[PDB]
């Protein structure tokens, strides 16, 4: 797993050059947003359950997905679906804190299509739900953190697609 | 079902079905007709059971149906009644199966997670199923009511 | 895991044949050369560390790019793991020299090696060259020790190189 | 028929499979 | 911001740092070894710059722990050590004005000096208990660099939150997910028993694995061969290593089923050696433990949350096909 | 596993409908077959070893399978083959009791064809052997339940094919 | 074989072959010529060994070849003699190898299972192998016969 | 083979609903970004050979991969590798035009990892090269369109890895 | 099909170095055995029909295999079996000329077990008949070539088993 | 090798190696000693061959070493000289093999695609090999040089 600092250092290391001024600028931007990232992460931790509640209500609830035979019908399936939305939120928070999408690729997207295609989970509905989570989260954390968390939510959406 | 329960356990033990378990499924097949009759009466009176038991639930806990409650407004209160209908259907499945297995899969797993996230009070849901159990007891004969009571009881215990 | 004796036995058993004179002749060849194989493996075991060190230095002088920041051995973390791979090859090749058959190498070293190296990013070509450098060093050492036929000692390394390498027909 | 196999009987490509294989449709006029 | 500042200043005066240290270590000077020594001095400083930019000096620690033994023969270790002191003094000089900068740079260079002096550690030699398996020796610096799993232990007199967390970790490993957190499914009596200490964590794992939850989740869904491979992952923390392992344990699961296989795997010396009676099983991956060439792809696929969804038995097919 | 009861109720559950009168007829048929099925299961349970013995004699033994180099040669492999035949008998009897071939599909057939092709197991000999088991079992348990056992034995043959 | 046992144990250690282990297999390859001679005597005289061992089996245990027994018949007794031939061939393999693991791999892992399936008295099979041991010891010298007996007796012990 | 427009209408079709206003908003978004997508596609079309050449030079040449014994060494292997990079770039361009990585799914990634693993192609090295192609493409088409190309290159990398 | 010379030059090529004196020693060795190899190939080619006729007579004829239901019964199947024996002889001769078992691995033994197990061909009997061919061939070409034709025939038998 | 090229073209027609092909292999193995000598001389003089031929190529086609060509600067010029070394090595492999098969598979298949995607003039590469052929003629005896010239000619033939 790589944070932005790890990626910058490793690129410089492969080239062999000492950390260049442009690399310093990238690292400086990450450090500068550090306060915003930590603050937003605490907001996510406090409001994560309701973020999921609102997102499911926005898209998945009162839909064919929750109808019998719709793949979130069973209570098992509903509990698992909200868990997976919790997973996406949790790993999006991790990705925001680190500043790099490597957490998402290493842990979330190295088995996601296999699991969902095997189970029959509807990828389109999950994508709609994650987009809804992005909007709700952006409202709670503000625009600056809504942009940052948004790119990682988009990463998960496109990977699922 | 009794058959599936026996076969799952014996498969894990890599053992042809034990003679006692074979007798158990023999008793299940003999008792099956009574189970089907119990399911028949409950499903035939399903509209009565859900309707009057739902009235009892809302009467017992009006705060639940009051404004600010989860079943606030025509749409939400109708869906709450639908949940009661769902659990009656699952109870009929359990009665036919002879074991909680079907109800403990279709519902009763992660109901706490689903409902608690949904916002609903799960003790109130349990009270609703209790009301359905009372109505079903009135519609059933004494010994028949005991078995159906067992399946309803499993539901309310899982709710609690 | 099969020795020369066990390999001949396996073939004959699959065909359901009592060991005939041809089988006895090949078994006798392994038994006759077994003393030389033991001496050669003893030489390798005694000088195992020295062989690894010399082979590593020779490989990196031959191919400087590995030690440079781009290469896979650049930092000391990978330098240690790379030296360990050299030790792996020498250890299993000495087992193969004792055994007199390359089935030991095939079953325990070469199987899955390319998959592992592609996934970890290890470059296979330099590794093949390193095994060859071990082969030449080892052959020199056993020849100095007095083993007249170095065909027994070079063939396991050669098999590792052929299996580990691509075709390049 | 396995006697008619392109690996072993490379010349006999076009000898009909016959009753041992699929039907062979050919256009005549 | 201070870390980047230290980095910029170190880079700016880097040539001076190296030249001062080089003059200090110019003992027996005069060629090829000279190129090596000058370049390696540069590398020391560059990784110090990388370390100060990074949160921890772990890059320096893991990447220099065994260096002294490796480079001891060609050139004098004491010469290296003295030159390292010289570089520390020059680096301390440029930042001597500022307390925070001096503290950080001094501490990280101090780690470098201490690690070089410290005796090189022995490899994490993996001696396999059984004949069929092959022994392997990971170099210690690699394991230190590897990400570290939270090695939960059910020690006596733990914090209350810790006891609940250890139970959660066991649920996560055995059932591949936190069923208690998500569905609320769990074995309440067993959790209470090991929290009380009435049963060991090995007993908790045994009971959990032969419980009806595991039987429904990972033995019922699969053919017996795939069930065996999943069992190795969950209960032993690795995948089967050889055909002899698959033969042995397929016979076990054939003769007694899931209760038998659970007993065999927990009883195994391998369980006791790596997961003591208190420890909760933890997956042993590329960095945690030395790895083998024979089951690479199968192990890679088993150590994934998508692993339960293969129902074709990959380890047996792979090992069988190899012959 | 789905037994006939579970299959009926799950089919109704997918639609969302209470158990219909037609579904009740399906369930009643299963309950009617229950006695003959349980009786036959006890017969196979006591005579399992004899069924395997007779079948291996009828088909597998004294052929090229057991001559040296034939895959059933070696006592290890002869033991392994009789073990697999008893696997099939046990799961087929499970399927007779339950009334649905989902046990066969879940616990036997999925992945077995790949493992068999990997290990080199002759697949024609396995099909001939389990068909021989069908002949023996028909004799022991009688024609009416031999009708039933055949359905599940044929299921295994088709899956292996 | 001695060589494979040494290599396997050394590999599990993850250490190069010990000097003591190397000397052990030095002894093995030194005695290879004697081993090959003993194997060749048994192999070349296999016809006589099997026939006389068959006579001793069918007289010490006359029931097995009597009517109703496993070996009753012109062809059934032939297959029994073939089994004795199989085990003699395995014993020659083991004599060459210097270890009983070739014998144990090809037979004696599941002999109880195989013969219990085939409805054979495995004590009677054991007595047949003991007859083979007696016949073979007289075709070898006393010093050589002791080596051959070891590989003929591990088989019998496993037969029980 | 779904583009963004087809995906929007297909989801509506499965639900059986005429196009909703939210779906209209999604379609508007695709139409809004269409001009930049088309412009970048034509730029990549003109510079297609150069993009691949620069990526090979930046990531693969003068490395273990192309030096003897490295799996790009022989001339047939070099030609094969650049052919695959051409394939990646062309389907990434198709994906940018369509707005959907489904083309990458169906036409590139449906069996690619198995073929590469079987052939012996180093997955990590290919991923390095594809990443370098992302950098070159971003420069040639401009940063704004470069973010769009980046997501599809990342899709290829996630599937290939 | 890699031969001894092609294998030697390939290995030297992988290392990248020009042909070494040690490699020249190996090539000289193969050139030395060229006389026996070519002579034996000429003998096998002329007597190929007789080799197979003698092997079929020794092992397969007048057995159950050649009698009704034995898999060499039908005239089609008999001709196919003799054709297969010709296959093994021809590719063993190719292997002897080359000095390398690569042709056997690549063309002959790949999926041979699976084709035979699918067709119902007794692999034990095919192994025995290949042994009969090995003995007849050894007689025809003499101990020098019979030793080598032995290793390639036994390669086939080991794989086929 | 000539052996594999004979085998491959005979395998296509499913025949044992015909007498003419067998005779070809017989001649090739007999003159292998001469072939190894030819490759030995070229290998020994490889440094001089590459240096002299490179100078001749650059002199005849100065555009490649001028700015705006593939080989401008010592870095690119060194890589071009290495490629000329590669093709000398492939020609040595071809001489020893007795056929163009090593040349074809290693370095004549996809040459157009590789060099075109490297930005290199393939006709200039062909002339470079022509220069190496002339240098090789100087360093080889007349009868040997004619044979080695054939392999050089095959390289230039596919190149242009
Ligand atoms: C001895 C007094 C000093 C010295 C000389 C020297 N160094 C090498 C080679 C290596 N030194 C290292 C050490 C590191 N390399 C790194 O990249 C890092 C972290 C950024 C460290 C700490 C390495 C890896 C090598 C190369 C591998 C090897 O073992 O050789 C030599 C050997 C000759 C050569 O040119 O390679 C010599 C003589 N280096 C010192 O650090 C001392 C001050
Ligand atoms: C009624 C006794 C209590 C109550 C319930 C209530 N539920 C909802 C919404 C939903 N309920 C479910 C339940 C199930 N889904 C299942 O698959 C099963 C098992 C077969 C069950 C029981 C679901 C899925 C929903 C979501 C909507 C949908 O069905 O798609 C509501 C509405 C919540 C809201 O505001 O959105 C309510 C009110 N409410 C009460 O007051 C009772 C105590
Ligand atoms: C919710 C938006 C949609 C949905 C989901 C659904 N998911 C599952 C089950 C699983 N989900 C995963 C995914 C993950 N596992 C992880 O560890 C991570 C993070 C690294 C993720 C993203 C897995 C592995 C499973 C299966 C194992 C399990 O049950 O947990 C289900 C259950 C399906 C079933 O019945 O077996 C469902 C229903 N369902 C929807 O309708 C939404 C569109
Ligand atoms: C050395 C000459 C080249 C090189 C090697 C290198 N190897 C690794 C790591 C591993 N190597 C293996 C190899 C084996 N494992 C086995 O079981 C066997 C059978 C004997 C072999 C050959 C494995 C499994 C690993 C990874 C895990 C482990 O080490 O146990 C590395 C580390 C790669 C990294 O970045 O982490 C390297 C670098 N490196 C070179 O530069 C040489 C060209
Ligand atoms: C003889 C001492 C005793 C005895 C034996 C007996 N055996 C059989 C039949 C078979 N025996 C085998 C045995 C083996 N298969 C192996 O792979 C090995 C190791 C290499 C052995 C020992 C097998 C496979 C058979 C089945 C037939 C076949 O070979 O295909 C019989 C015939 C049984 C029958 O009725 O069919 C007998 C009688 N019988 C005795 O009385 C002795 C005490
Ligand atoms: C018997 C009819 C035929 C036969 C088979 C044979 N099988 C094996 C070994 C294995 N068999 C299995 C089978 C299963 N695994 C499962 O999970 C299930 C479903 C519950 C089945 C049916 C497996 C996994 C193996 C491999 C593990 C092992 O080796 O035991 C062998 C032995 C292979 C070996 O080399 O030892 C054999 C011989 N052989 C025949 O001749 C019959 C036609
Ligand atoms: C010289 C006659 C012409 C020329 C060449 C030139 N070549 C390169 C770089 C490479 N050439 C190759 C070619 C091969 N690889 C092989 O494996 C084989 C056969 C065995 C051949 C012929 C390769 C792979 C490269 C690049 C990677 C590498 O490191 O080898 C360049 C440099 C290209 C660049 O821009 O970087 C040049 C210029 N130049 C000329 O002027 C001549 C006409
Ligand atoms: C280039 C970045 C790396 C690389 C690749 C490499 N690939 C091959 C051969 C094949 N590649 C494919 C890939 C695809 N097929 C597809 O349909 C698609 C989607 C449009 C892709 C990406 C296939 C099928 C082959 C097989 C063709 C064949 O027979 O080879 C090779 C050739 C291997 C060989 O031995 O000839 C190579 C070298 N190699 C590298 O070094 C790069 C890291
Ligand atoms: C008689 C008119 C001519 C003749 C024939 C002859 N045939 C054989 C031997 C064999 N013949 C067959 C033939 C068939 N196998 C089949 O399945 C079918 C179709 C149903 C046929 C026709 C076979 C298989 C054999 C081999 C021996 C065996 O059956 O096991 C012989 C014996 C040859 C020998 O040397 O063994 C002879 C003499 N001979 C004549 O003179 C007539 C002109």
């Amino acid at each position: 797993m790589q944070d932005a600092i790890t990626a910058v250092i490793n690129a410089s290391d492969v080239q062999g050059k000492y950390l260049d001024t442009a690399a310093m600028e990238k690292l400086k931007a990450y450090f500068a947003t550090g306060e915003l990232r930590v603050r937003a992460a605490s907001v996510i931790s406090a409001n994560a359950a309701n973020i999921v509640k609102e997102a499911v209500a926005k898209s998945l609830l009162y839909s064919d997905i929750t109808r019998p035979g719709g793949n979130m019908y069973t209570t098992r399936r509903y509990a698992a679906c909200i868990r997976d939305l919790d997973y996406y939120l949790r790993y999006a928070t991790y990705a925001m804190l680190a500043g790099d999408p490597s957490i998402l690729d290493e842990r979330v997207l190295n088995g996601l299509k296999e699991t969902y295609n095997s189970l029959g989970v509807p990828i389109a509905a999950t994508v709609q739900a994650i987009q809804a989570m992005k909007e709700v989260t952006a409202s709670l954390v503000g625009a600056d953190a809504g942009k940052e968390m948004g790119i990682y939510f988009d990463y998960i959406c496109s990977g699922l697609s | 079902s009794v058959v599936t329960k026996s076969i799952v356990n014996a498969d894990a033990e890599a053992r042809y079905l034990s003679p006692g378990e074979l007798d158990r499924i023999k008793n299940f097949v003999s008792t099956g007709e009574r189970r089907l009759r119990i399911a028949q009466t409950l499903t035939e009176n399903r509209e009565r059971i859900v309707k009057q038991a739902g009235d009892q639930l809302f009467q017992k806990r009006p705060d639940v149906v009051s404004p600010g409650g989860n079943a606030y407004g025509e749409e939400m209160t109708a869906t709450c009644l639908r949940d009661l209908d769902y659990y009656l259907r699952l109870v009929t499945y359990g009665i036919v199966a002879g074991d909680v297995t079907p109800i403990e899969e279709i519902g009763l797993v992660g109901v706490r997670e689903m409902y608690n996230s949904l916002g609903t009070p799960i003790p109130a849901v349990a009270e609703g199923i209790r009301a359905m159990k009372n109505v079903a007891c009135s519609l059933l004969s004494a010994e028949d009511a005991a078995e159906a009571g067992s399946y309803f009881d499993f539901v309310i215990g899982a709710m609690q | 895991m099969r020795d020369a004796v066990t390999t001949l036995i396996k073939n004959y058993d699959s065909t359901g044949r009592y060991l005939d004179r041809d089988a006895v002749d090949r078994l006798r060849s392994y038994f006759n050369s077994g003393a030389a194989r033991v001496k050669a493996a003893a030489v390798i075991n005694a000088n195992a560390a020295a062989i690894v060190k010399e082979a590593a230095s020779a490989l990196f002088t031959e191919q400087p790019e590995l030690i440079q920041p781009g290469g896979n051995a650049y930092t000391t973390r990978r330098y240690a793991t790379c030296l360990r791979d050299m030790d792996y090859y020498l250890r299993y090749a000495s087992y193969a020299i004792v055994a007199g058959d390359v089935d030991v190498l095939n079953e325990r070293v070469l199987e899955g090696l390319r998959e592992t190296y592609n996934s970890l990013g290890v470059p296979i070509g330099p590794t093949v060259r390193g095994i060859q450098i071990m082969k030449e060093i080892v052959r020199d050492r056993v020849a100095a020790a007095g083993i007249e036929d170095t065909g027994i000692v070079e063939q396991p390394f050669d098999y590792m190189c052929r299996q580990l390498s691509e075709v390049n027909i | 028929p396995g006697i008619n196999n392109q690996v072993s009987n490379p010349g006999a490509r076009g000898l009909t499979p016959g009753t041992l294989g699929p039907k062979v449709f050919k256009l005549d006029q | 911001a201070k870390r980047l500042e230290i980095a910029t200043t170190l880079t700016r005066n880097a040539d001076i740092i190296v030249s001062r240290a080089a003059n200090r270590i110019f003992v027996g000077g005069s060629p090829a070894r000279m190129e090596k020594s000058l370049r390696d001095l540069d590398w020391f400083l560059r990784y110090t710059t990388y370390a100060i930019v990074a949160g921890d000096p772990n890059i320096l620690a893991v990447n220099t722990r065994g260096l002294r033994e490796i480079i001891e023969a060609a050139c004098s270790s004491d010469a290296t050590i003295a030159a390292l002191q010289e570089m520390r003094r020059a680096a301390l000089s440029y930042f001597e004005k500022d307390a925070e900068a001096k503290g950080i740079v001094e501490t990280y260079f101090d780690v470098l000096i201490n690690e070089f002096i410290a005796p090189a550690p022995s490899d994490k030699v993996r001696q396999r208990n059984s004949t069929d398996l092959q022994g392997l020796q990971l170099p210690q610096i690699y394991f230190n660099a590897a990400e570290r799993r939270p090695k939960f232990v059910m020690k006596p007199g733990l914090s209350a939150a810790e006891k609940n967390e250890v139970v959660k970790a066991a649920y996560r490993q055995i059932f591949e997910r936190d069923i208690s957190r998500a569905y609320g499914l769990g074995i309440s009596d067993l959790e209470s028993k090991v929290k009380n200490g009435s049963i060991s964590m090995k007993e908790f794992i045994r009971q959990l694995a032969k419980s009806p939850l595991y039987r429904k989740n990972f033995y019922e869904p699969y053919i017996n061969s795939r069930a065996l491979e999943l069992a190795f992952r969950h209960i032993l923390g690795r995948g089967p290593s050889s055909r002899e392992e698959v033969q042995t344990y397929f016979a076990i699961i054939s003769k007694g089923g899931l209760p038998a296989l659970v007993d065999a795997l927990v009883d195994s010396k391998e369980y006791s050696d790596y997961f003591g009676e208190e420890t909760v099983p933890y997956l042993r991956g590329l960095g945690q433990e030395a790895q083998e060439c024979r089951n690479w792809g199968a192990q890679q696929d088993l150590f994934k949350y998508s692993a339960p969804f293969r129902k074709v038995p990959q380890f047996i097919t792979t090992f069988a096909a190899q012959d």
